């Protein structure tokens, strides 16, 4: 099992070099989302019983 | 020997220090501003009868309007959500099911169960029968999902900690993704289909590539089983469900968890999560017969979805989000809004 | 136009539901079973008397449908399927007696009580079959190895007074068995709760009336339910 | 007059009690759709006839007694004679088709299923209120019923008393349609019941006795006892008042039937004591 183990270390090194951004820019790119398409959503919304479908 | 495996536990370590490092604060002291979003009281629209057993799955069509769902009877029944009548009535080899999909041109449907055979159905037949178009085999455990990227080529889950992709027109499978030590429970796809993620069993969510067919990044949050997971609206991040009644919420860029969702007074599992329209609210159920809705930013909940007899096993909201699917093992269909 | 279109759909609803009517009646005739076993059980040749990754036996006694089922599962410690296994009438569980040396009997034991106690099997009764009983007859009777090295609580057993021992057979024998019956029966009965039972049975490959105890036990768990169901028992 | 005030507040209670049970019981099957079963046909069966009774000859005849004048016209009084002879004759009926399906659900365990449709529940409900029907109003709406005795013809002329006179032909016809024929039949299928419920007793102390019947003779002793105790002696006197005059007294009459109409009063403290009843009662109105 020792080339299973020589893959796991290559699996580890390839993944180890990647670019990361702090949490503070992640966070508002779901804000900004959240709050862009707010407005276009039933659930969140009632909106009126004459386009509703189901009713 | 082992001293190249040491050199892989150091690599380890960098990973931590390198995820460490970027945690500048949380999204709970980022947003603490914003006003809630309220009570929301849903109440049923719809109940869809006529199934004999419990119920495992279901998908909601791309026309938002028809939704297939598989029950341990051995049919795949095909509704009308808005007329509340059937339209398919499928028989099965097997008698035992647990997933079900629906093809994005409305064109075919496929199953699979106990055994390790993903079947595709043929809707639009010249005589109008439904009947088995391909036969799909290779694994050596029980699926567990099975979505379709195209009207051509299929992924699969199974229960031998692999997952696979297919074609159709052959039957071979062509990439075969490998890594996992638990069970394979759900998986999801991104809107533009390059990219999906997959919740193991080992407490273990990963991130593979479709074309090249090797993982990208690994999160190890939960304590437990993984039995649900799904993409947020955006394509950037993800939330999975687990059996502690927890409900973590993760992030590709940044790559670790963001917020928490549980409460000191539910201890039960969790079987199925979903977003909504604008990524605000996120659905997920329980073990306790009903649903629960929580609030994506703040962790809070604002509403519950009672009504089944039973215990909830499948979610699902329709692309428009005009409604929200609920089935249980009580052989019932709900309709919420 | 769209009032024509109202009559397809209520068209195409009739016939299926008429099917479904007609599939109702069958579906609820039928009677279904879970075969479950270690390793070197003995299903396999178990289910050949019955015959005269998944596998299902379908039969018929004095015109009722049983219907079993047997899922390999095999090297599988964990089991995440077994709570689709919720519904049926009975589980089957096939275990060597005659391998308390070669421990497999205590692993027998833990599975069982693992079974016991799921969350999702909390009123389901298991049938126990209790295989090669002539191999631990022949082992006992003039054997080298001995119960009490294996099992230390074998040597402060004594041979139950309301047993019934078949004629020819030598105590020894005997008290092996009820002690190996009693060994499960301890775990069954510590947490019955009343809504669910274990019925041991001794048996062999060459013994045919296998059917007619699983078809007796069937019925028996039928009824104790009904009459637990209207406040009798 | 105090007693007269005092019988006007027990009566004013017993139609209250009659109507909040069955009401509450009609409502809480129609609401939840987990007690729609095969079984809960009969229950509600007996339920709405019970219903009846109690909202329709139960206050007339309070009135009654309390006026000691009927202040209705004779066709009122026909018509409330054979609405309680219909729902008296068909509140029993139903307790024999529920044992009887008890009977065949416990002995039967194969062929449960196969003997017992929705469809074959309805149909049976039918001839339960059809038969009951026959005696009550064919006989009562023509002029059967009537005795030919001179004391019996002034009641009848007059339009201020509404007294039962009846031969001897329809006195005994009905009781035996009524309350006999549907005693024998519970008696041996319960029997039966308690038989088998003994033999799986000792059943399960022979496998499993060293390691670890009170529950069934209880359920049976209320079930059948309170039936008995509160429809058998009426059913005895209405025969011994004609079978020879001048031995009972209107009073003890009265009292005995009125006696059997609590009976109705008790149903729903018997036939709906499962915990689902229960849960469905503490979700509504709690
Ligand atoms: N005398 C006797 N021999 C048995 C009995 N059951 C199994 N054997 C023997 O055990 C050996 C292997 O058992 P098989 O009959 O192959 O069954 P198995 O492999 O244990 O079956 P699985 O439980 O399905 O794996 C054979 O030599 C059988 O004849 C039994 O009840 N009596
Ligand atoms: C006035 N009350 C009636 C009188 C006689 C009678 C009753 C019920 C059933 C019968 O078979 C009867 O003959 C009573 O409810």
């Amino acid at each position: 099992s020792i080339a299973q183990a020589r893959k796991l270390v290559e699996q580890l090194k390839m993944e180890a070099n990647i670019d990361r951004i702090k949490v503070s820019k992640a966070a508002a790119d779901l804000m900004a989302y959240c709050e862009a398409h707010a407005k276009e959503d039933p659930l969140l919304t009632p909106v009126p019983a004459s386009e509703n479908p189901f009713r | 020997l082992d001293q190249l495996r040491q050199e892989a536990e150091q690599l380890k370590n960098q990973i931590r220090d390198a995820r460490k490092a970027c945690a500048d604060a949380t999204l709970s002291q980022i947003t603490n501003n914003i006003d809630p979003v309220g009570r929301i009281q849903m109440r049923t629209r719809r109940t869809l009868r006529g199934h004999l057993a419990k119920i495992y799955a279901m998908h909601w069509g791309t026309d938002s309007r028809l939704l297939v769902s598989a029950s341990q009877d051995g049919k795949l029944i095909i509704w009308d959500s808005y007329t509340t009548n059937k339209v398919h009535a499928i028989p099965l080899r097997s008698s035992w099911v647990m997933t079900c999909a629906y093809a994005p041109s409305g064109n075919y449907v496929a199953c699979g169960g106990l055994d390790n055979i993903c079947s595709i159905y043929n809707l639009k037949t010249r005589e109008g029968n439904v009947r088995v178009s391909r036969e799909l085999a290779g694994h050596t455990g029980y699926l567990s999902c099975c979505r379709f990227l195209d009207d051509n080529q299929i992924v699969t889950s199974s229960g031998d900690t692999t997952c696979a992709l297919w074609d159709i027109e052959t039957g071979q499978q062509t990439t075969t993704f490998t890594g996992h030590t638990g069970d394979v429970m759900s998986l999801s796809l991104a809107p533009d289909t390059r990219l999906f993620v997959s919740g193991a069993c080992d407490a273990s969510a990963k991130l593979w590539d479709v074309r090249e067919g090797m993982c990208r990044q690994t999160f190890t949050g939960h304590e437990s089983d993984i039995n649900a997971i799904c993409f947020f609206p955006n394509g950037n991040a993800f939330a999975t469900g687990s059996d502690d009644a927890t409900c973590r919420l993760f992030d590709l860029r940044a790559d670790q968890e963001l917020m928490t969702y549980s409460h000191d007074n539910i201890i039960c599992g969790i079987t199925s999560v979903s977003f909504s329209k604008s990524g605000r609210l996120l659905l997920a159920g329980y073990d306790d017969f009903n649903c629960n809705v929580w609030d994506a930013l703040k962790a809070d909940r604002a509403g519950v979805l009672a009504g089944h007899d039973n215990r909830v096993s499948c979610l699902g909201v329709t692309d428009d989000g005009m409604a929200v699917a609920t089935g249980s093992w009580d052989s019932f269909l709900k309709i919420w809004n | 136009d769209q009032r024509n279109e109202e009559k397809a759909q209520r068209e195409a609803n009739k016939k299926i539901e008429k099917q479904l009517q007609k599939d109702k009646q069958v579906y609820r005739a039928t009677h279904r079973l879970l075969l479950l076993g270690a390793g070197e059980s003995g299903k396999s040749t178990i289910v050949k008397q019955m015959r005269i990754g998944i596998f299902e036996t379908k039969f018929q006694v004095d015109k009722v449908n049983f219907h079993m089922f047997d899922v390999g599962g095999q090297r599988d410690e964990r089991r995440k399927w077994i709570q689709c296994f919720n519904d049926v009438t009975a589980i089957i569980f096939v275990v060597a007696s005659s391998s308390y040396n070669m421990n497999r009997l205590q692993e027998a034991l833990n599975l069982f009580k693992s079974i016991w106690n799921n969350r999702w099997l909390r009123t389901i009764s298991v049938i126990l079959f209790l295989n090669k009983q002539d191999l631990l007859a022949e082992k006992v009777l003039a054997g080298k190895s001995k119960i009490e090295d294996y099992f230390p609580e074998f040597a402060r057993y004594t041979t139950p007074e309301d047993a019934t021992p078949e004629p020819g057979e030598d105590p020894r024998v005997t008290r092996a068995k009820y002690f190996i019956r009693d060994e499960f029966l301890r775990i069954s009965t510590a947490s019955g709760d009343g809504r669910h039972y274990c019925y041991p049975h001794f048996t062999c490959a060459v013994d045919t009336e296998n059917i007619r105890r699983v078809f007796n036990d069937c019925r028996d768990i039928i009824q104790r339910m009904h009459l637990r169901q209207y406040e009798l028992l | 007059e105090v007693w007269v005030v005092g019988m006007g507040i027990v009566m004013s209670l017993i139609v209250l009690a009659i109507v909040f049970g069955n009401v509450l019981v009609i409502t809480a099957i129609a609401k939840f759709e987990r007690l729609q079963t095969v079984t809960n046909y009969f229950i509600t069966s007996l339920a709405c006839a019970d219903l009846v009774m109690g909202l329709a000859v139960v206050p007339f005849g309070a009135a009654h007694i309390l006026t000691k004048t009927w202040t209705f016209g004779n066709f009122w009084c026909e018509f409330w004679t054979s609405i309680d002879v219909l729902c008296v004759t068909a509140s029993i009926e139903t307790l024999c088709v529920i044992a009887v399906d008890r009977y065949f659900a416990i002995t039967s365990p194969f062929k449960y299923q196969s003997l017992l449709t929705k469809n074959k529940a309805r149909v049976i409900i039918l001839m339960v209120w059809i038969v009951s029907g026959l005696t009550s109003f064919l006989p009562i709406q023509m002029h059967w019923y009537r005795a030919t005795h001179q004391e019996a013809i002034n009641c009848y002329a007059e339009e201020t008393c509404c007294d039962f006179f009846t031969n001897q032909a329809y006195a005994i016809a009905s009781s035996i349609v009524s309350f006999y024929v549907p005693l024998v039949i519970m008696v041996f299928v319960y029997s039966r019941v308690f038989q088998e419920a003994k033999r799986q007793l000792q059943k399960i102390d022979k496998s499993e006795g060293r390691f670890h019947e009170h529950k069934a003779l209880k359920t049976l002793g209320i079930i059948m006892g309170t039936f008995t105790l509160c429809w058998l002696p009426f059913f005895i006197v209405n025969i011994v008042h004609v079978i020879q005059d001048n031995l009972i007294r209107k009073e003890v009459y009265i009292l005995l039937n009125w006696i059997g109409y609590v009976n109705s009063g008790f149903n729903p403290l018997i036939y709906c004591r499962s915990p689902d009843f229960r849960i469905a009662f503490q979700e509504l109105l709690c």
